[PDB]
């Protein structure tokens, strides 16, 4: 009750005493182990160390079934650490739980872990994309509901779709920065925009002017500015065929002109956009 | 019935349908020896000298679907018995002579090369197992057993039959992948075929059923372990 501090600080000392005489205690006979945990119902490290150095998978349960929960602190126990295949899937709870999950049948559990390791991980396209496979596989070979089914195949449709503006960069443009090909880190909208209308890029055509466009929804700075850059970029690369091509592909207010123009093709090719956007 | 067909040049793609269905028939129910003697008996000239239908765009493409196919299952067959024939340590003998030492020494000497040649050349036919099999499953225009013309007649029983002999492939062909995967090291390659299995580019994951998608996913499993016990990761990647 209460001069909580004393209680707390007699703590630490009466389980500092119990962890020194159960480590010098476990290089000799293994059967002391049970004795005292039977006599001092505390200190499950020790009973956790003893149950996982040797090959009794019987006696984590056995300890475990006759407690008040055993299983919450065996957990905490070995995430924060034959039998070793045991000892592996006991501490397997968080970051690499997929191979867990689906070991113990939990299909929709792997695929939710899938997912967040996929969404927290942003260094490498390939493990980003191994991920989303994983949990697109599993999201398939689980048994759930059709909504379920169709609301998960949309959300791997959809990241499949917002990777692929990144995934699908030019062979010339990658050899010309001298970057890796899959030991790259997983670029933004705002770096795969700058990267497919920079000037190593030479055989931007359409496709390149029409995917840095379509990817300004997944920006979460200002995109009137590289909007406006991207049509400066693809009417100095044509020479003055690119910019009709991209309105024929887009098909119209999300332009500009004075602020773009800040002159005789333009004046030409802006009177023909009203009459077919009309 | 096909050397007939075979024989008479005017009828080369009635030849070339019978050819295929026959290959058809054979995959349906496991004869690759039938398969590789209905290949051999039929014309290797044939698609420069028929040449266009839909009628015969979907037969010349089924025929070299079949080819790939067998191609790509006697390059895994060789693989296999080259795998399954590797060279044994030397046998050791408790308290040895002199002799017995030198000859000792001489086999450990001559393992050291021949355990090198068994380990290159069962490299070498896993990557030749590899390619054979991404060439039989990648396949342009479509994929594997699949029409590109889609302006035939009504053969409901001829696709029916097409896309079971695709989807008894997929799985056969996959688990072939994951095993030679295992089997020369390449965690990282046994493990990156969760997303072609699942990538809208080819739509293998509709060919497999839910006993294949299990033992993909116990597969995976066991490739992560591996991995992550070798030293690296789940995925292979290094742990920073």
């Amino acid at each position: 009750s209460n001069r909580e501090r004393y209680d707390n600080l007699e703590m630490e000392y009466l389980q500092k005493r119990s962890d020194l005489l159960s480590p010098l205690l476990s290089l000799g006979q293994y059967l002391w182990a049970a004795s005292l945990a039977e006599k001092y119902c505390d200190f499950d490290i020790l009973v956790q160390m003893c149950e996982q150095t040797d090959n009794q998978s019987r006696l984590q349960r056995y300890m475990t079934q006759f407690a008040d929960q055993n299983f919450s602190d065996f957990l905490f126990r070995w995430y924060l650490e034959q039998h070793g295949q045991l000892a592996n899937f006991l501490q397997a709870h968080e970051h690499l739980s997929w191979l867990h999950e689906i070991n113990s049948q939990e299909l929709e559990k792997a695929h939710a872990t899938l997912l967040g390791l996929a969404n927290m991980e942003t260094r490498y396209f390939a493990k980003k994309k191994t991920l989303l496979g994983l949990s697109k596989l599993a999201a398939l070979a689980s048994d759930f509901s059709e909504d379920m089914l169709q609301e998960k195949i949309e959300e791997m449709a959809e990241q499949e779709r917002f990777l692929l503006h990144q995934e699908t960069l030019p062979e010339q443009l990658l050899a010309e920065k001298q970057l890796n090909l899959s030991a790259m880190p997983v670029l933004t909208a705002p770096q795969l925009i700058g990267l497919y209308i920079c000037e190593e890029n030479r055989r931007a055509n359409e496709y390149d002017f029409k995917k840095a466009l379509d990817l300004l929804e997944y920006i979460d700075i200002n995109i009137n500015d590289l909007k406006l850059e991207i049509l400066c970029k693809a009417l100095q690369r044509d020479n003055w065929v690119s910019k009709d091509s991209i309105f024929v592909k887009i098909l119209l207010p999300e332009v500009k002109d004075l602020l773009q123009a800040d002159e005789f093709v333009l004046k030409a090719n802006y009177e023909y956009y009203v009459q077919g956007q009309i | 019935v096909i050397d007939w067909l075979v024989f008479d040049p005017a009828q080369r793609a009635e030849a070339l349908k019978q050819g295929n269905a026959i290959m058809r028939k054979f995959l349906a129910s496991k004869k690759h020896e039938a398969a590789k003697e209905v290949f051999v008996k039929i014309p290797q000239d044939s698609i420069a000298e028929i040449y266009l239908p839909a009628e015969d765009d979907n037969a010349i493409r089924e025929h070299l679907c079949i080819r790939a196919y067998l191609e790509a299952h006697e390059t895994f067959n060789e693989w296999f018995k080259h795998m399954n024939s590797v060279p044994q340590k030397p046998a050791l003998i408790p308290q040895p002579t002199f002799t017995e030492k030198v000859a000792h020494e001489h086999k450990e000497k001559k393992y050291e090369m021949d355990f090198g040649i068994w380990k290159g050349h069962l490299d070498a036919l896993t990557a030749d197992v590899k390619e054979k099999m991404y060439n039989v499953l990648l396949f342009v225009d479509g994929g594997w057993m699949v029409d590109v013309r889609e302006d035939a007649k009504e053969d409901h029983e001829r696709t029916h039959q097409m896309v079971l002999l695709r989807k008894l492939c997929l799985p056969m062909l996959c688990f072939l992948l994951h095993t030679i995967l295992h089997s020369t090291g390449q965690y990282q390659e046994c493990l990156q075929l969760a997303d072609m299995v699942s990538s809208e580019r080819h739509k293998l994951y509709l060919v497999f059923s839910k006993e294949e998608l299990r033992k993909l996913l116990q597969k995976l499993r066991e490739s992560s372990l591996m991995l992550l016990d070798q030293g690296l990761d789940p995925l292979g990647y290094e742990i920073q």
